RNA sequence: AUAGGUUUGGUCCUAGCCUUUCUAUUAGCUCUUAGUAAGAUUACACAUGCAAGCAUCCCCGUUCCAGUGAGUUCACCCUCUAAAUCACCACGAUCAAAAGGGACAAGCAUCAAGCACGCAGCAAUGCAGCUCAAAACGCUUAGCCUAGCCACACCCCCACGGGAAACAGCAGUGAUUAACCUUUAGCAAUAAACGAAAGUUUAACUAAGCUAUACUAACCCCAGGGUUGGUCAAUUUCGUGCCAGCCACCGCGGUCACACGAUUAACCCAAGUCAAUAGAAGCCGGCGUAAAGAGUGUUUUAGAUCACCAAUAAAGCUAAAACUCACCUGAGUUGUAAAAAACUCCAGUUGACACAAAAUAGACUACGAAAGUGGCUUUAACAUAUCUGAACACACAAUAGCUAAGACCCAAACUGGGAUUAGAUACCCCACUAUGCUUAGCCCUAAACCUCAACAGUUAAAUCAACAAAACUGCUCGCCAGAACACUACGAGCCACAGCUUAAAACUCAAA
RNA sequence: ACAUUUAACUAAAACCCCUACGCAUUUAUAUAGAGGAGACAAGUAAGUGUACUGGAAAGUGCACUUGGACG
């Protein structure tokens, strides 16, 4: 099988399960966690679940750990702007966690779904193109138009062969 | 292996595919320096018909010749493609028939 | 992979090789029509004809298009900001150079160190720094991330200059390779250049020619190729007789050959077929006995969640048994299955007497990281209140071996003598060396093995290939990917010089 | 290494440097000779490491292992 506990945490759909989308002022993020004590308990499943999964949709956000350096728990977002926002982890679950700095420094689902309505005006239905690109390549597929002469060959009036 | 180690040592590094005696191509011609016969391995008895030929790129090489009955001489110019003949060690060419000087077995 | 064949007298396991599928090139044999797509092996040399004009002179264009894949992280993102288009009055948009920041192919660590690769200051100058096992430096391979992009334009990277006289534009040719398209037409469409424009030019392009390379559709008569022992669908007669010959693997052929040749019939595909070549598709599996835990311990950057007896160094000391010496006594002692050699300065009792070795305890199972450690006393003395952490760093490592000196009872490679034997350059007997011992340095190997890597945890599940030693889980380091070549070659390092560590490739095989 | 002239009732002319490449350096090929691996072809138990003897085959010495035996 797969090697680790919780190997689920080591696929791709776990990784797009996130919520956590920072908004484009968020640069650094660290991550002061103690190793044992069960206050900081949720703090060690933050690191040991979500950490994966805020990192795969935020990946230039610079993301760093810091182990037993403080008595509790607790998370500092840097600014490009200068400014720091310090979270209070301790006694907190790692879902409550994951929603408070969603609530606080992470994009609205109103922003997200403007910028998946964005990406979609891109890929313009009615453009010709590659199959990697456009949904049709000619104006042959399209049933009235005249057909490839590929698959049916035109009348010998239409081929320059017969008019010349 | 653990997750470190193995993101260590990366993806496997398979080794480069051994060339045979045709050098990663269908045929080689080949120019024939002398003909003869050779004795199978023995769980079988036979004379295999064999020639050596100059090849294209300059080396020489011992092919077999198949079919009852060759009229290979020296000088002669054949074409020869891969194929092991199971009964000859070192054996790794057979001439093709009916290209160049070589031509078809005659019928009976 | 829904897998299958093949190791053995046989079973299971492990492991390689091959088969079945889909592509591309080439080769053999065969090949009817129509449409469409695609189309030198060669950055080798090129005959010949064209491939750039336009335009009231100036300018503009010929820096584009078209070609090739030699070289190769100039291609992508951000910042800044030239040239160009349009605003052209600029405000600025679009597009996109140079410069700055970031990102960016593969194999080899037997390429492990690079050798100035940094910083601070207005400068003068000062500091000694910078990259690198998370792979620097180096060698080799390759066009790439394909609405396309990068690089090159005969060569010297470049092109003032030199070699020298250039198709990697179209058509075409020579040589070369297994690899092989016409020395067609038109600017009618689109694109580009020019013009104010009607328009002109264009081997871009469009429309044609050749080619089963591919797809699509047909066909009035018209079918070929391969295979038929198993894997794997399908053989009747003869011929031959380990010969001729055949096979992808296993294998067949010695007078009844479904395996060779012909012939009959059958099977698969089909204007194709399939012989060769090259791709398509791979380690989340393991390490007691199959390859793999590499003799032992520590730590770095990091990762993980498990946060008293037999140690070793010194100093001293000695209870048995030896050797040597002395008295007394005897003529023999030693050797063994038996003898011969050897000694007779021999042998027996008694007394004195080690730089060797350490009965009994020990039927104990302790100390030490391992190697090892078992006579007595004394002095020092056996790391770490997370764990893991190195062939190479730092320390150690039985026996054997090499240098110097010393000690020498006994044992003993080697070397002699006696005996045996067809022979004895061995076994048996005698003698004696290197060596076993101490001191100061080396050498760094063992079946250095409990053949079980270190820490933490569980006894619940079908316990569980087999055997060994009940079966497993978490986490980490090290190691392994068919056999042999090979405890090898080369490179590198080493107090080693017939040495040790690391450690391949070629050829070969279907197994091991 | 090396250097600012004419001209100027509208404005212009003039402009040009010398050095490298070797008895250096890298890799590769050919060649005398030597040596390997593969194919074909035909009583003293067992081992590991090390040492000596021997032309070899092998023997012996020291330590270690059971992957031997001891009813
Ligand atoms: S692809 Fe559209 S006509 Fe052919
Ligand atoms: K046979
Ligand atoms: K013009
Ligand atoms: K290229
Ligand atoms: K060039
Ligand atoms: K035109
Ligand atoms: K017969
Ligand atoms: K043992
Ligand atoms: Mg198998
Ligand atoms: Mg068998
Ligand atoms: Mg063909
Ligand atoms: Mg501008
Ligand atoms: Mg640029
Ligand atoms: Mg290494
Ligand atoms: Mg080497
Ligand atoms: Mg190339
Ligand atoms: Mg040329
Ligand atoms: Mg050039
Ligand atoms: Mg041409
Ligand atoms: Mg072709
Ligand atoms: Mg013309
Ligand atoms: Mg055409
Ligand atoms: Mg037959
Ligand atoms: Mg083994
Ligand atoms: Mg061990
Ligand atoms: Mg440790
Ligand atoms: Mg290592
Ligand atoms: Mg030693
Ligand atoms: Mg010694
Ligand atoms: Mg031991
Ligand atoms: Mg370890
Ligand atoms: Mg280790
Ligand atoms: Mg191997
Ligand atoms: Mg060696
Ligand atoms: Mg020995």
């Amino acid at each position: 099988p797969m090697k680790g506990r919780f190997p689920i945490r080591r696929t791709l759909q776990y990784l797009s399960q996130g919520n956590v989308v920072f908004k484009d002022s968020v640069k650094v993020m660290t991550v002061n966690y103690n190793t044992h004590g069960e206050l900081g308990e949720g703090a060690r499943k933050f690191v040991f679940f979500n950490i994966p999964q805020i990192q795969y949709k935020n990946p230039w956000v610079q993301i760093m750990m810091f182990k037993n350096m403080t008595p509790s728990p607790f998370l500092r977002f840097y600014l490009d702007s200068g400014e720091q926002v310090l979270v209070d982890v301790e006694t907190k679950s790692n879902k409550e966690i994951m929603e408070h700095i969603r609530k606080i420094l992470g994009k609205n689902e109103e922003t997200l779904r403007e910028e998946e309505e964005e990406k979609k005006q891109l890929s313009h239905p009615a453009n010709f193109g590659p199959r990697k690109y456009c949904l049709r390549e000619c104006i042959c597929e399209v049933e009235g138009q005249v057909p490839c002469p590929s698959l049916v060959p035109l009348p010998k009036e239409m081929r320059g062969k017969y008019k010349a | 292996a653990t997750l470190n180690q193995m993101h260590r040592l990366g993806p496997p590094k398979r080794p480069p595919r051994k060339l045979g005696p045709t050098e990663g191509r269908p045929q080689l011609k080949g120019v024939v320096l002398c003909t003869f016969t050779r004795k199978p391995k023995k769980p079988n008895s036979a004379n295999r018909k064999c020639c050596r030929v100059r090849l294209s790129t300059g080396r020489e090489a011992v092919c077999f010749i198949p079919g009852e009955g060759h009229t290979l001489q020296e000088h002669q110019i054949v074409l020869v493609e891969g194929g092991r003949t199971q009964d000859l060690p070192g054996v790794k060419l057979t001439v093709v028939r009916g290209k160049y000087d070589c031509g078809h077995v005659q019928k009976k």
